[PDB]
């Protein structure tokens, strides 16, 4: 009898058992997504969003229906960081609660369509034995997706009855969610314009509506039917998981490099804003035109906002961390209490050094203080009686701008050296590592989990594809040749 | 740890004086065709 | 020094649910006939 | 531990004896795989589409 | 169709001694005169630096990446 | 406006396209001459 | 084997003649760089 | 096998199982649709790599409204 | 239900037992290291 | 805690080997 | 009309095959081939990482490549009408156009040969088991050239084509990720060792049970490709192999089945993993090591011996292994063992 | 290492199954026949590697 791989092979000629192992795996879909919101509503904490976000509790589900612009809770309190709203029925919960109930809609079906299998709808009226029409299927499904990506694009991204869509600003300082308007400009491909995103899904639309008519009103030719061989559903399967690790693909990548649909401040900084110092740039911008403008520097290094130095540092970087270091970011480094200040160190001459930060590839860098030129002024040595260039021998001091530790100055060697070696992580925190137990050693975002995982799966299901194109393919030639005797 | 060399030293002589006496045992007719 | 006691229960399923699913589905088919 | 102290004082991977090693197991590997192949397709039909194709083979 | 019917035949020499000694000298006169250095503008061993510019060229912008190499081939690195 | 990657862009797509044409001929004319 | 309506040449012909002429070359300039002086 | 009101209305979407258009047919009009949509994709992602510099679009995080 | 002659056993064997006991066993060795960490 | 994890393990796979050897099904010509 | 006619050229039997396939397929490999050899005979590599790797500029056999892109190009493709070239061939050889050019055509070259043994196999009558085994050194491929550095910040970081480049490579992965310590490199090994140990085990058992059919000492001259009679006795090498190791095989079509298996899955497993360290997740640590090689300083074990080992790798590799950072270490911060 | 640096290779003593091994013999016992009856006690002969010896002679 049939072997342990391929047990599932008793819904390939049977129709009605086929919809309802469909729609009782749609059931779990929709109730682990419902299951997976209430359980992560049980490990938020809301009161700081500054230095606290919800990226960095490792929360996998919650910022994509914050994507589309659910931000209530019956609690009473937002992700924008409002405190006394009211959304009415629609808050993580509602959503939460939404797919229980259709999971179990869905189950209910799935039973009776395993009990009630047949039907003179899936039998032949001429040969009188089970066929499905799959070209009319493709056309009306083709038809069902056009119209309804059609009515998303039109009514949902616009706000026109919708709420809109998240958007933000370069920094992701300010976001939020706000109807959204089309552009069919040129720019409408810029992926880092929200416009062009609305305006594809009612183009595209359409041209899912007409395409989805047109497949139902024509016949395929003779010569695709038999090349293609259609009429066999495992060529359906064999085309739909071609296009599915396609799809899979692209949004690995676009996660990955970011775009205006994963933001900032709903997934936290890529890498590539780490190496092209994406966020020291704005900061020494403003601090310049503050200094320009005139101020102090006490003054204007405690202009910066809090969200923006949180970003320069690699702690953020999702580059850093490891495949089998578990939980959230906090559990890696702590929960962050306040900013200590921008850091500057000074020779004993009267010089200012700057420190070389540290980069992604490493798990170990060499501390080092350089001046203008490139050059280096002082380093904490490896070798332990042999130094030239130690702090002790240059005199060190450290200086802070901003923040907590505004105005002061350590003098003494340790306290020197201990600031410098966690200055090259970026710009510096005080942490809380009492409160997860963290052990101080980095954990990945979830930006890079979900890259990595869409990664793998794309490169499985190509596997998928070619072992089931060849099923099709050579259907009538497998379990064994005719040895031609 | 005396007695250990000894018992050592006795057990290692007998696996071998068995296995040169196996092997003195008219083994090139053992085989299964022209013994 | 550390051991993690989410990573216990973690292999203790792993090792169990597919044995389990194996020695089911090796004693129905050996229980039936010619 | 060995491997790595072993090419850092001997640098092991210029010496081309190793070199044909690796050769010999990567072909080696290789041909093993396209002989799996080649013979697993090539095999007579005694079998169904709901038995494994292995029972085509009574022993000996 | 085997390399025996190809060894002998008078038109395959009368071709291929004329052919191959032309290719022959136009491999090697294309290392000789120096033509390879500037087609692939690889340096001599007289032109990897400069009595002015001792470090290595590295290009460190991919629009004006062409305009860089030529500044360093301009001054005679 | 006509960027300057415009025109070697579609410089690019012009001779791929003949490149594609030409070998798709050249097949067509060799297998119909020696029918 | 290769066509027997004989197009004059064959297939056969392009694909001895597309690793003729370049190693050919190939091996005449490879050869001239050992008399470079370095 | 057993009939019921919502199949006899869905029934006229499944009967045509056998039917095909003769000879090639629209295979000639599809080929275009190939085609330009495999062009369209090549423009689309010479935009994103920044292999295409247009006028008017500029590819960065700094054109967020 | 109603009868459906589409239904077949599953047929497993004793070395197939086997060769999935090791391998999971095999497997369950070597993440183990990993997942205590 | 760990340690037990692993000997067990290794006592299952050399329990394993036993029984695959000395309870196999039969391989017998027809 | 036209269509089958240059079907039937096509599908026609030669002293070797072209098909449908042959359209992607020879093109493709000849270019790649042939950038391939004059790379390695002609272009420099001096204005881009600072090395020379071609036989024009005095380079040998073993230390030539095509090496990599400039890192400043992050993931371009390059393309000589494109606006980094902008239609010059002098600067594109320069700036590194023939990896690209070579990796993108070598890409297509391995769909138009893993298509062309499907074709093959439809025609010829028989499964397609060997282009399904194929797609193995595909999965590997793109995974090494092109997740990975896809996951980076540029080509910089993938292989050169050439085998020191790959010797590096390799001192690369081992330095800074610690490749050998991650489990799916380690079933990679395994996977294919059991190829390989199973290639020299099989072979020597066939060719040690054959019939007598012949009348010379040699065997090879008693073989007819016909399939009529046995050609070697399975039960026999069944009986050896139960005595004296304890488990055989007694069926050939599971034998062969188990041969296709092990390697396959193996660079399968393998392919995993490196797409895992394309986001740097890299099995690096195990934090209860940490801890507690904190709290006692004197607990040495061989994976703290590697560690200290990595640090060697990298600290020394760095300066000229990634000159676009233009990094200057003094030599009072080099790691060094005596200073322990 | 013969100047009082030991190595843990055990598992019971805080390894796993990756760093575990047998520790090879002692770099002051050199190339000499070191069984357990050429050690004063089986403490020492355990202290200078004495295991990885008895393991690999019978193994070979
Ligand atoms: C019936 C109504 C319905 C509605 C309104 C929602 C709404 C939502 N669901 Mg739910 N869900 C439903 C049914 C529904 N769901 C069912 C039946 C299932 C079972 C499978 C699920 C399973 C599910 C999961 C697993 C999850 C959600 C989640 C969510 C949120 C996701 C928003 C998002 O970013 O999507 C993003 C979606 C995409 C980007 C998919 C796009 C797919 C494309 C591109 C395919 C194109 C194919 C097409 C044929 C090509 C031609 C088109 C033509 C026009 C030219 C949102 C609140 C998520 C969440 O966080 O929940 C708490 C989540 O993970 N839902
Ligand atoms: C004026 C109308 C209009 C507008 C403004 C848009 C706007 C857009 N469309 Mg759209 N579209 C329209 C009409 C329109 N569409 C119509 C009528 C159709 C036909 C149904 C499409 C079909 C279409 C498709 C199929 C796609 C878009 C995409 C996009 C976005 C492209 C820019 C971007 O974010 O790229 C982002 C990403 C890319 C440019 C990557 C493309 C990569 C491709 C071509 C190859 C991948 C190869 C491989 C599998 C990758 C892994 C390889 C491995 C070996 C390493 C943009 C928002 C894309 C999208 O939504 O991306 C999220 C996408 O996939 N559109
Ligand atoms: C890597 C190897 C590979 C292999 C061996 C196959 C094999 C197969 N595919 Mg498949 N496919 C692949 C990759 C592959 N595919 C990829 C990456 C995609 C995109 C997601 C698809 C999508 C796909 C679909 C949707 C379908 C198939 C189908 C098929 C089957 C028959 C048709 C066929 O051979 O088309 C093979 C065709 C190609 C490999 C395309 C070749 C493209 C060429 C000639 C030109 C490229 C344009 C230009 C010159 C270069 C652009 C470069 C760019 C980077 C700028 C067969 C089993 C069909 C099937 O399974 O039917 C049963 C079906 O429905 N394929
Ligand atoms: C996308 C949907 C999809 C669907 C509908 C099918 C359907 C089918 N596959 Mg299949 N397959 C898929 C994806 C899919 N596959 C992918 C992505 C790959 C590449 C990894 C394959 C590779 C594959 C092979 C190689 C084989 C099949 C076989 C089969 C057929 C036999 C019955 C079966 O499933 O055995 C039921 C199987 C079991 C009950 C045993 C499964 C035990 C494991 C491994 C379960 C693990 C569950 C998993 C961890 C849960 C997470 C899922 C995740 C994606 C979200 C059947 C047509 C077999 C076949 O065609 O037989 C002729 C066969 O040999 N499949
Ligand atoms: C992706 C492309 C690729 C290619 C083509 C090569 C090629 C090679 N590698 Mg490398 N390698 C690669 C990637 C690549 N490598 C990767 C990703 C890694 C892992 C990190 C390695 C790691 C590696 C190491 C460590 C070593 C090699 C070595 C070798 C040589 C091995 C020779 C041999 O017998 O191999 C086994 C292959 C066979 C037995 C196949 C047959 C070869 C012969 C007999 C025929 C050749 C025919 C023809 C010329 C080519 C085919 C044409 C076709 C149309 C049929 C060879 C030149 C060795 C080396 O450099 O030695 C100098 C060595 O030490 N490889
Ligand atoms: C079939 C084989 C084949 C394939 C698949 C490719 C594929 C490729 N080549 Mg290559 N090439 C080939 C043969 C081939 N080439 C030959 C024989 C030569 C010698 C002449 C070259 C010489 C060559 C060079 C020198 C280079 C490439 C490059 C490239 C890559 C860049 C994109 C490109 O040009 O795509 C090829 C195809 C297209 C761009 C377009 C095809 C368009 C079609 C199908 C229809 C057009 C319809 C219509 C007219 C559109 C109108 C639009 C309008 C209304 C707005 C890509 C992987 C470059 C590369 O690898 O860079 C890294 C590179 O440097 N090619
Ligand atoms: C205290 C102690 C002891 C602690 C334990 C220490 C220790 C290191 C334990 C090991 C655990 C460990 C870390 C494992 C890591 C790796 C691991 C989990 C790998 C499995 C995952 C994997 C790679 C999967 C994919 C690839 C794969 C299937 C690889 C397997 C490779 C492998 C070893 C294959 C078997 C090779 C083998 C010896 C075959 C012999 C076959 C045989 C009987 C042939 C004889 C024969 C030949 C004929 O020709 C004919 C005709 C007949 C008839 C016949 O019979
Ligand atoms: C845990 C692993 C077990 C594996 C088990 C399976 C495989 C092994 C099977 C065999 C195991 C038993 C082997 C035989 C052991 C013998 C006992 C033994 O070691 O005793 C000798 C041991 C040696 O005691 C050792 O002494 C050392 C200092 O020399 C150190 O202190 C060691 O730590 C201590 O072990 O002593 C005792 O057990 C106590 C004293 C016993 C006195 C009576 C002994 C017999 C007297 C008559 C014979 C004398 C022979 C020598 C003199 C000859 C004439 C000059
Ligand atoms: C959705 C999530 C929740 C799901 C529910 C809970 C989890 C469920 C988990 C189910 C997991 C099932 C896994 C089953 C594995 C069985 C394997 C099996 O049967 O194989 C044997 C099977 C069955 O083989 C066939 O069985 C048939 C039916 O009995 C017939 O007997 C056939 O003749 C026989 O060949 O082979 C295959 O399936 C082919 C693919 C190969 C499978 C692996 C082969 C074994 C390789 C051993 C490698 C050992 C490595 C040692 C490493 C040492 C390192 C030091
Ligand atoms: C019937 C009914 C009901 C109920 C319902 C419910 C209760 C639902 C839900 C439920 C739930 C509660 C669900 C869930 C599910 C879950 C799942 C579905 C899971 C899965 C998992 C998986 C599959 C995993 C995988 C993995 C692992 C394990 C590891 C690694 C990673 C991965 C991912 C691979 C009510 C009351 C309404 C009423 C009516 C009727
Ligand atoms: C880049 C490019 C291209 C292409 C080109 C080509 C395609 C080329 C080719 C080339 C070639 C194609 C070459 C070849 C060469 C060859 C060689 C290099 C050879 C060698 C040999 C040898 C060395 C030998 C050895 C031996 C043997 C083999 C056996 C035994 C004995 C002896 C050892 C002696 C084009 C134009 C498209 C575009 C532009 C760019
Ligand atoms: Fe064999």
């Amino acid at each position: 009898g049939l072997p342990w791989y391929r047990v599932h092979t008793v819904l390939i000629n049977d129709p009605g058992r086929l919809i309802a192992a469909h729609l009782m795996h749609t059931a779990l879909v929709a109730g682990w997504a419902g299951s997976m919101a209430l359980y992560e509503l049980a490990t938020f904490d809301p009161s700081d969003p500054v230095l606290n976000p919800m990226w960095r509790q490792g929360m996998f589900v919650l910022p994509f229906m914050a994507r589309l612009g659910v931000t209530g809770s019956w609690s009473g309190w937002s992700i924008t960081g409002e405190t006394g709203i009211d959304p009415g029925f629609w808050s993580f919960e509602g959503v939460a609660l939404a797919h229980i109930v259709l999971s179990g809609l869905l189950f209910l079906a799935a039973c009776w369509h395993w009990v009630y299998w047949d039907l003179e709808l899936f039998r032949d009226p001429r040969t009188g034995e089970p066929a499905l029409d799959l070209p009319k299927m493709f056309g009306i499904h083709l038809f069902l997706a056009g119209l309804l990506c059609f009515g998303f694009g039109a009514f949902h991204l616009t706000g026109l009855f919708g709420p809109g869509m998240w958007v933000s600003d370069p920094y992701g300082l300010t976001g939020s969610v706000q109807p959204v308007a089309p552009e069919w400009g040129p720019d409408g491909f810029n992926p880092y314009n929200p416009g062009g995103v609305v305006a594809h899904h009612i183009a595209a639309g359409i041209v899912g509506i007409i395409a989805g008519l047109f497949h139902i009103l024509v016949r395929p030719p003779q010569r695709l039917y038999k090349a293609l061989r259609m009429g066999n559903i495992e060529t359906v399967l064999s085309s739909s998981i071609a296009a599915v690790f396609f799809a899979a693909f692209v949004v690995a990548g676009t996660m990955w490099y970011g775009s205006a649909t994963t933001p900032i401040e709903l997934f936290g900084p890529t890498r590539y804003q780490w190496d092209s110092s994406y966020f020291q740039q704005e900061i020494n911008r403003r601090v310049q035109a503050s200094l320009a403008s005139g101020a102090t520097l006490e003054e204007a290094w405690s202009a910066i906002p809090e969200k923006l130095a949180f970003y320069d540092y690699i702690g953020n970087n999702p580059a850093k961390g490891g495949l089998f270091r578990t939980g959230p970011m906090n559990k890696g480094d702590g929960i962050a209490q306040a900013w200590k200040g921008h850091a500057v160190f000074r020779n004993k001459e009267g010089e200012e050094l700057f420190v070389r930060r540290m980069p992604a590839f490493f798990e170990s860098f060499p501390v080092i203080l350089t001046d203008k030129n490139g050059v280096v002024k002082a380093d904490i040595p490896f070798r332990r009686a042999e130094s030239k260039y130690s702090f002790e021998q240059q005199g060190v001091t450290v200086s802070f701008y901003g923040g907590e530790l505004n105005g002061q100055t350590f003098t003494d060697p340790p306290t020197v050296k201990s600031y410098a070696r966690k200055a090259i992580f970026g710009e510096i925190f005080e942490f809380d590592t009492e409160t997860l137990n963290s052990d101080g050693i980095f954990r990945t975002s979830p930006r890079g989990w979900f890259t990595f995982a869409h990664a793998v799966f794309a490169l499985l299901f190509f596997f998928g594809h070619i072992w089931h194109g060849a099923r099709t393919l050579f259907r009538d030639v497998f379990s064994g040749i005719d040895p031609e005797l | 740890m005396e007695t250990l060399k000894i018992t050592v030293y006795i057990v290692v002589t007998f696996f071998v004086l068995l296995f040169v006496f196996g092997f003195l045992s008219g083994d090139p007719a053992r085989n299964p065709k022209r013994k | 020094m550390e051991v993690n006691q989410l990573g216990l229960i973690a292999t203790a399923l792993f090792v169990l649910v597919p044995s389990v699913f194996l020695i089911i589905l090796y004693v129905q088919t050996e229980s039936q006939q010619k | 531990n060995f491997m790595i102290v072993f090419q850092a004082e001997h640098n092991i991977l210029m010496h081309p004896f190793h070199q044909l090693g690796v050769a010999g197991v990567f072909g080696g590997a290789l041909f093993c795989a396209m002989h799996g192949s080649l013979v697993t397709s090539s095999l007579i039909r005694e079998t169904t589409e709901t038995e494994s194709a292995n029972y085509g083979y009574k022993f000996g | 169709r085997p390399f025996s019917d190809i060894i002998t035949s008078v038109r395959y020499w009368v071709i291929h001694s004329i052919t191959i000694p032309a290719l022959f000298i136009a491999g090697w006169l294309f290392v000789s005169t120096g033509l390879a250095y500037d087609v692939f503008g690889t340096p001599r061993p007289d032109s990897y630096y400069a009595q002015e510019q001792r470090s290595i060229p590295l290009v460190t912008d991919r629009f004006e990446a062409k305009q860089q190499v030529e500044t360093f081939l301009e001054q005679l690195k | 406006t006509i960027t300057p990657s415009l025109k070697g862009f579609f410089i690019g797509l012009l001779s791929g396209a003949v490149v594609l044409g030409l070998t798709f001929a050249v097949l067509i004319a060799i297998s119909q001459i020696d029918k | 084997q290769e066509p027997v309506s004989y197009p004059i040449f064959t297939v056969r012909w392009v694909a001895v003649h597309t690793l003729a002429v370049p190693t050919i070359f190939f091996l005449g300039a490879i050869a001239a760089m050992q008399f470079i002086q370095r | 096998a057993r009939r019921t009101w919502l199949g006899d209305i869905l029934r006229p979407l499944n009967s045509e199982y056998g039917k095909v258009a003769p000879g090639w047919g629209t295979t000639p009009l599809m080929a275009v649709f190939m085609g330009l949509f495999l062009v369209f994709l090549l423009i689309i992602l010479e935009i994103y790599n920044s292999t295409l510099i247009l006028d008017g679009v500029n590819v960065s995080w700094k054109a967020l409204g | 239900m109603e009868p459906n002659p589409n239904r077949q056993p599953v047929e497993l064997n004793r070395t197939s037992l086997y060769l999935g006991l090791l391998l999971i066993l095999v497997l369950a060795l070597l993440f183990s290291s990993y997942f205590f960490n | 805690m760990e340690t037990i994890t692993y000997v067990f393990i290794f006592a299952c796979i050399i329990a394993l080997f036993f029984f695959a050897i000395f309870f196999r099904e039969p391989p017998r010509i027809t | 009309g036209w269509f089958d006619i240059l079907d039937d050229w096509l599908k026609r039997d030669r002293f070797v095959f072209v098909g449908w396939s042959g359209i992607l397929l020879f093109p493709c490999a000849y270019l790649a081939l042939g950038g391939w050899l004059t790379g390695t005979t002609f272009v420099t590599s001096w204005y881009t990482h600072g090395l020379a790797s071609s036989y024009l500029e005095g380079c040998n056999f073993l230390t030539v490549a095509v090496s990599t892109p400039a890192n400043s190009m992050g993931h371009s493709l390059l393309l000589l009408w494109g606006p980094e070239a902008q239609g010059d061939f002098t600067r594109w050889c320069q700036l590194g156009g023939l990896w690209t050019f070579i990796a993108l055509h070598g890409a297509f070259g391995l769909i138009g040969f893993m298509l062309r043994q499907f074709e093959i196999a439809r025609l010829v009558g028989v499964r397609p088991y060997n282009a399904i085994a194929f797609s193995a050194p595909i999965a590997v491929f793109v995974s090494v050239f092109l997740i990975y550095p896809l996951g980076q910040s540029s080509w910089f970081f993938a292989p050169s084509f050439g085998v020191a480049a790959i010797f590096r490579f390799l001192l690369f992965f081992q330095g800074f990720h610690n490749w050998t310590l991650n489990p799916f490199h380690m079933m990679g090994v395994a996977g294919v060792l059991g190829g390989a140990l199973l290639c020299a085990i099989h072979g020597a058992t066939v060719e040690n049970t054959l019939f007598q059919d012949g009348e010379g000492a040699s065997t090879f001259r008693a073989f007819n490709p016909t399939q009529a009679e046995e050609t070697y006795s399975m039960v026999t090498a069944n009986r050896f192999w139960s005595q004296i190791f304890g488990i055989a095989f007694s069926n050939k079509r599971w034998l062969h089945f188990f041969m296709l298996f092990v390697p396959v899955t193996g660079l399968w497993m393998s392919a995993i993993g490196v797409v895992g360290l394309a986001l740097n997740l890299r099995s690096y640590d195990f934090i209860s090591q940490e801890i507690r090689a904190a709290e006692d300083p004197e607990f040495e074990t061989f994976y703290t011996k590697n560690l200290l080992l990595n640090e060697g790798i990298r600290a020394w590799m760095a300066p000229q292994d990634q000159p676009h950072e233009n990094f200057v270490f003094p030599e009072e911060v080099l790691p060094r063992g005596n200073a322990l | 290492d013969g100047i009082r640096e030991p190595v843990s290779g055990s598992l019971l003593y805080g390894n796993n199954i990756i760093t575990g091994a047998v520790v090879p013999s002692s770099n002051a016992i050199g190339l000499h026949f070191y069984p357990i009856w050429e050690a004063a006690s089986l403490d020492e002969w355990l202290y200078n590697g004495g295991p990885y010896q008895l393991i690999i002679f019978h193994f070979l």
